[PDB]
RNA sequence: UAGGGUUUACGACCUCGAUGUUGGAUCAGGACAUCCCGAUGGUGCAGCCGCUAUUAAAGGUUCGUUUGUUCAACGAUUAAAG
RNA sequence: AAAUAAGGCCUACUUCACAAAGCGCCUUCCCCCGUAAAUGAUAUCAUCUCAACUUAGAUACCCACACCCAAGAACAGGGUU
C-alpha cells in the first residue's frame, strides 16, 4: 500500500460522484439514499466536522411512482411573506407544475438540520429527463443497484413463462364472457 | 375527579397497558373448515 | 453487505468478543480483517438458519458449538 | 464452491478453522486488477 | 412586432366627430434605432434605443459597443419580448409610421416621484379629524394590525418612497400621427413627466 | 342533505358509491338525494 | 368461451377450451387456490395469476364460475383493481403519472389540507386491509398506513 | 314489429334458450303494445331450432340464433333493436 | 351522541414595589355556523318574489336623528348594511 | 354609462402659478370542483368510476471634479453639444 502521507490523505478524503435513477420507483427511498451517501454516512469515517460527503445525481424524477393515494394527498403547502398567501398546492399540481420539487424537498427534510444542509443540497443535482450534461456525465462513476424492483408488466414476462404457468380452474365451455 | 364520569376517563399508563396485554386471542385454525368439506312423499306418490 | 443487528450478533454467537472500537479501527485501517469478519458472520447466520430449518441432526454447525469451559 | 461473499474486490475469502476449534483462521489474498478492467491514458 | 421609444412632450385636446373631448398625448419618435438582436430565454429580443446623449460621460464598455456600430450612444435601452418571425437588422431606424391610427398601444415609464411621503398622498388614508379631539393625529397612521400579534404584516401600508417607478398602461387608442415631425398622439395620459422617455 | 343513516323510503331508491361518498338517487321520487 | 356473432344474422360460436393442469397439487379442496396452496403467497405483482381472472376487456368474473371463496374473492377483486391502477394491464381497456399499491380512485380523494397532531394524525391509506394474512417474510408487520 | 317464428323441437342439442325466450316478455304482458301480432311458433324437425325470424316493419329481417346463445343476452339484443 | 369558550357565572393559577377600564376615529389580520355577486338537488317550484342543503371569503358590508354607554328606537338607500 | 379599490396627468374646470392637488380626464384582462352524461361487471338486470376511459373538464416595468433636475432628507439617480 505505501501511499505517501499528502496524497493517501487527498485520495482517503475525496469526493466521488454517484448515480441514480427512477422510473418506477418510490421518491422517499431514493431521497434516503442521496442523504446517506451526501451525508457520508456510507463511508466508515462519516464525520460532520471531517465534511465527507458524495454528489448525487438523479435521473428521470418525471416518472415518481407514489404509493397509496399521495398524489391526492400529500399538500406541498408554503406560506409567503406577505399576508394570505397560504399556498396549498397538492403534490399533483405541484408535480405537473414543477417535477423537480419533489425529491429536492424530501432530500431537503432527510438531512440533517444544521448549516451543511445547504451545502449538501448544493452537491446534489437534479435532472427531469435523460439528458444529462457532459461534464456530470464523465464525473459520474458506478451505479448503486435501484430500490424497488419494477413490478413488470405483462408484456416482458415472455411466452415461455406465461406457458410454464399452469391454470387454476376450467370456465364452461359455454361461458359468454 | 370524581370515580365514575359521564365521560370515558383515560385510563392509567399501566392500567392501559395491562388492559392492552391481557386482551382476548381467538385460536388460529391452521387449516380453516370454509376450504374443507313429508309433503315430497305426497307428491311422489301423486 | 450486511447489517449492524445481524452482524453483531453473529460475531457474539462465536465466542469473539470485541468492543465496536476495535471493529470500527479494524474497518478503517484494514478493510480486509472486516471483510472477513463480515463472512464468519454471514457464514454463522446461514448456520444458525439452517439448524433453525433442520434442527441439525447433526451437523450442529461447522463454525458454531461454543468452547465450553470449566 | 460456497461461497459467502463475492470475491471479486479488495480480496478473496476463505474461512478456515484449526482442529481443536479454539482458534479460527482466514487467507484473505489481495486481488489484482485484471488488464482488461482499465482504460488507455487520454492525451 | 417591435415597438419605439418616443418622449413625452405634452397634452393637448382632441375633438372626435360626434362632439365631445377627448385628451391626448404627445409622443415624439426622435432616431429610434436598434442596437442588436439576441436568440433563444424564453423568446427572441431586441434592443432598442432613443434620445442621443453626449458620448462623453458614459463607460468605456458602452462607448466601445456604441462605437462597434454606427450612431452615437442612445439614453435608454428596452429590451422587447418579440417572435422569431419579424426580426430586422440593427441600425436601422424606427420613425413614427411604425404605429398607424385605429390602433391601441400600450406605453410604460417612470412616474412623477414625490419622494418618501407620508400616509395620506402615498396610499389615500383618511387620517384623523382637526377637532373633538385630537391634539397631535391629523396625519399619522393609527393602529397598525391586531394587538397579540408582534410583528408587522410584510407590504403593509407605511411611509415609502411614492413614484419613481416604472408603471404600464393597457388600453389607449391612437387617433393621429405626424410623419414630418415624427409625432404619435395617443389616447389619455402617459407615464411619466415631460421629456421623459418613454416604451 | 347531510343524512348519515341513508333510509329507502320509496322502493324506486338504491344506494350508489359515488365522489367519496354514498348517496341515494331515485327517479320516480329524487325527493331522497341524500349526502354523507 | 364462446362469443355472439352479429352480421340481420346474428349467429354464436365457441372457441378457446379450458384444458386445466393434469395433477394438481393439493386435491380434494374447495376453491382453486387451496387446491393450488396459494392463499397466503401471492401479490399483485404477479399478474400471471391475475389474468385468469379478469374480462377480455378489463371487468371481472363471477364467483359461482370461478369458484374461489368469498374472501378469496373479494382478496382477488382488490387485486385486480391494484393491478389495473398500476397499468400493469394495458391489453384489458374499456374500448400521465404513476401509482401502485393503491386503494382509492384518483378522482375521489381529497387533498388532506389538515393534519391531526401525532395523537390524532390523518395517516394515509397505503395497500389494502383483506392482505393482512400473507407471509410476511420478515419482522415488521404490513404497514398499510403511513 | 310483425310476426316472428320461434320453433323448438326435441331433435338436436335441447337447449332452453328458444323455450325461454317465447315464455317471456312474449306473454300477455308486452303484448299489449302490439295488438295485431300474434307471436306463433311451431315444433318441425330441422335442426339449430332457434330461429326466431323477427320481421320489423321497416324491412330490417332480424334473426336470433341460436345453439350457444342464452336468453337473457337474445332478449336485451332484441329490445335494443326494438328500440332503434 | 359530537364541536364552541363568543353571553351569564364558576376556580384565584404568575401578573395590587401597576395589565392604564367602554364606546367613537385611521388601520384592519384571520374563521365560516355565507347577506350578496359563481354553480347545483328538492320544493306546498306555471315565472319573479320565496324555503331548504353543499361548495366558493378573490370583494363589498351606507347616509343621519337620540340617550355617555356595544347593545337600545326610528327616516331613505343599494343585491347586502352578517 | 355610474360608483367601488388600484395604476397615471395639468392641455381645457377649480385651489392657484414658474409647481403640486382634486371636484377635472385615461386604463384595469385568466377557469376555480359543486354538479348533470356513452360503455359493464362484483351485482351476465340496472349502474357517472373510493375499477378500468371520455364531456362545460401566462399574459405585464427589468438584465452596458463641478452646474441643473420634473430624482432626492443624506446616499443614490437623470441631463450638461
Ligand atoms: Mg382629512
Ligand atoms: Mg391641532
Ligand atoms: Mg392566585
Ligand atoms: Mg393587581
Ligand atoms: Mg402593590
Ligand atoms: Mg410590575
Ligand atoms: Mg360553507
Ligand atoms: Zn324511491
Ligand atoms: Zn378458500
Amino acid at each position: 500500500s505505501s501511499f505517501s502521507r499528502a496524497p493517501q490523505q487527498w485520495a482517503t478524503f475525496a469526493r466521488i460522484w454517484y448515480l441514480l435513477d427512477g422510473k418506477m420507483q418510490p421518491p422517499g427511498k431514493l431521497a434516503a439514499m442521496a442523504s446517506i451517501r451526501l451525508q457520508g454516512l456510507h463511508k466508515p469515517v462519516y464525520h460532520a466536522l471531517s465534511d465527507c460527503g458524495d454528489h448525487v445525481v438523479i435521473m428521470n424524477t418525471r416518472h415518481i411512482a407514489f404509493s397509496g393515494n399521495k398524489w391526492e394527498q400529500k399538500v406541498y403547502s408554503s406560506h409567503t411573506g406577505y399576508p394570505g398567501g397560504f399556498r396549498q398546492v397538492t403534490a399533483a399540481q405541484l408535480h405537473l407544475r414543477d417535477p423537480v420539487a419533489i425529491v429536492k424537498l424530501a432530500i431537503y427534510g432527510m438531512l440533517p438540520k444544521n448549516l451543511h444542509r445547504r451545502t449538501m443540497m448544493e452537491r446534489l443535482h437534479l435532472f427531469p429527463d435523460e439528458y444529462i450534461p457532459e461534464d456530470i456525465l464523465k464525473n459520474l462513476v458506478e451505479e448503486l443497484p435501484q430500490p424497488r424492483k419494477i413490478p413488470k408488466r405483462l408484456d416482458e414476462y415472455t411466452q415461455e413463462e406465461i406457458d410454464a404457468f399452469p391454470r387454476l380452474w376450467t370456465p364452461p365451455e359455454d361461458y359468454r364472457l | 375527579s370524581k370515580a365514575v364520569t359521564r365521560h370515558r376517563r383515560v385510563m392509567h399508563f399501566q392500567r392501559q397497558k395491562l388492559m392492552a396485554v391481557t386482551e382476548y386471542i381467538p385460536p388460529k385454525p391452521a387449516i380453516h373448515p370454509s376450504c374443507l368439506p313429508g309433503l315430497i312423499r305426497l307428491l311422489r306418490r301423486e | 453487505g450486511l447489517k449492524y443487528p445481524a452482524l453483531i450478533g453473529n460475531l457474539v454467537k462465536c465466542q469473539v468478543e470485541l468492543n465496536r472500537k476495535v471493529l470500527a479501527d479494524l474497518a478503517i485501517y484494514e478493510p480486509k480483517t472486516f471483510k472477513s469478519l463480515a463472512a464468519l458472520a454471514s457464514r454463522r447466520r446461514h448456520e444458525g438458519f439452517a439448524a433453525a430449518l433442520g434442527d441439525g441432526k447433526e451437523p450442529e454447525g461447522i463454525f458454531s458449538r461454543v468452547v465450553q469451559y470449566h | 464452491t460456497y461461497s459467502p461473499l463475492p470475491d471479486d474486490y479488495n480480496c478473496n475469502v476463505e474461512l478456515a478453522l484449526t482442529s481443536d476449534g479454539r482458534t479460527i483462521v482466514c487467507y484473505h489474498p489481495s486481488v489484482d486488477i485484471p488488464y482488461e478492467h482499465t482504460k488507455p491514458i487520454p492525451r | 412586432r417591435v415597438g419605439l421609444i418616443a418622449l413625452k412632450l405634452g397634452m393637448m385636446p382632441l375633438w372626435t366627430k360626434d362632439g365631445q373631448k377627448h385628451v391626448v398625448t404627445l409622443l415624439q419618435v426622435q432616431d429610434c434605432h436598434v442596437l442588436k438582436y439576441t436568440s433563444k430565454g424564453k423568446m427572441a429580443t431586441l434592443s432598442v434605443g432613443g434620445k442621443t446623449v453626449s458620448r462623453f460621460r458614459k463607460a468605456t464598455s458602452i462607448l466601445e459597443f456604441y462605437r462597434e456600430l454606427g450612431l452615437p450612444p442612445k439614453q435608454t435601452v428596452k429590451i422587447f419580448n418579440i417572435t422569431d418571425n419579424a426580426a430586422i437588422k440593427p441600425g436601422t431606424p424606427l420613425y413614427a409610421a411604425h404605429f398607424r391610427p385605429g390602433q391601441y398601444v400600450d406605453v410604460t415609464a417612470k412616474t412623477i416621484g414625490k419622494g418618501f411621503q407620508g400616509v395620506m398622498k402615498r396610499w389615500g388614508f383618511k387620517g384623523q379629524p382637526a377637532t373633538h379631539g385630537q391634539t397631535k393625529t391629523h396625519r399619522r397612521p393609527g393602529a397598525v394590525a391586531t394587538g397579540d400579534i408582534g410583528r408587522v404584516w410584510p407590504g403593509t401600508k407605511m411611509p415609502g418612497k411614492m413614484g419613481n417607478i416604472y408603471r404600464t398602461e393597457y388600453g389607449l387608442k391612437v387617433w393621429r400621427i405626424n410623419t414630418k415631425h415624427n409625432i404619435i398622439y395617443v389616447n389619455g395620459s402617459v407615464p411619466g413627466h415631460k421629456n421623459c422617455l418613454v416604451k | 342533505k347531510n343524512k348519515t343513516v341513508l333510509k329507502k323510503r320509496c322502493k324506486d331508491c338504491y344506494l350508489v358509491k359515488r365522489r367519496g361518498r354514498w348517496y341515494v338517487y331515485c327517479k320516480t321520487h329524487p325527493r331522497h338525494k341524500q349526502r354523507q | 368461451f364462446r362469443e355472439v356473432v352479429e352480421t340481420t344474422i346474428i349467429e354464436g360460436r365457441i372457441t378457446a377450451t379450458p384444458k386445466e393442469s393434469p395433477n394438481p397439487p393439493n386435491p380434494s379442496g374447495q376453491c382453486p387456490i387451496c387446491r393450488w396452496n396459494l392463499k397466503h403467497k401471492y401479490n399483485y405483482d404477479d399478474v400471471l395469476l391475475l389474468s385468469q381472472f379478469i374480462r377480455p376487456h378489463g371487468g371481472m368474473l363471477p364467483r359461482k364460475i370461478t369458484g374461489l371463496c368469498q374472501e378469496e374473492h373479494r382478496k382477488i377483486e382488490e387485486c385486480v383493481k391494484m393491478a389495473h391502477r398500476a397499468g400493469l394491464l394495458p391489453n384489458h381497456r374499456p374500448r400521465q403519472l404513476n401509482r401502485y399499491l393503491t386503494r382509492w380512485a384518483p378522482g375521489s380523494v381529497k387533498p388532506i389540507y389538515k393534519k391531526g397532531p401525532r395523537w390524532n394524525r390523518v395517516r394515509m391509506p397505503v395497500g389494502s386491509p383483506l392482505l393482512r394474512d400473507n407471509v410476511c417474510y420478515s419482522r415488521t408487520p404490513w404497514k398499510l398506513y403511513h | 314489429v310483425k310476426q316472428v317464428r320461434v320453433q323448438f323441437c326435441p331433435f338436436e342439442k335441447n337447449v332452453e334458450s328458444t323455450r325461454t325466450f317465447l315464455q317471456t316478455v312474449s306473454s300477455e304482458k308486452v303484448r299489449s303494445t302490439n295488438l295485431n301480432c300474434s307471436v306463433i311458433a311451431d315444433v318441425r324437425h330441422d335442426g339449430s331450432e332457434p330461429c326466431v325470424d323477427v320481421l320489423f316493419g321497416d324491412g330490417h329481417r332480424l334473426i336470433m340464433r341460436g345453439a350457444h346463445l342464452t336468453a337473457l343476452e337474445m332478449l336485451t339484443a332484441f329490445a335494443s333493436h326494438i328500440r332503434a
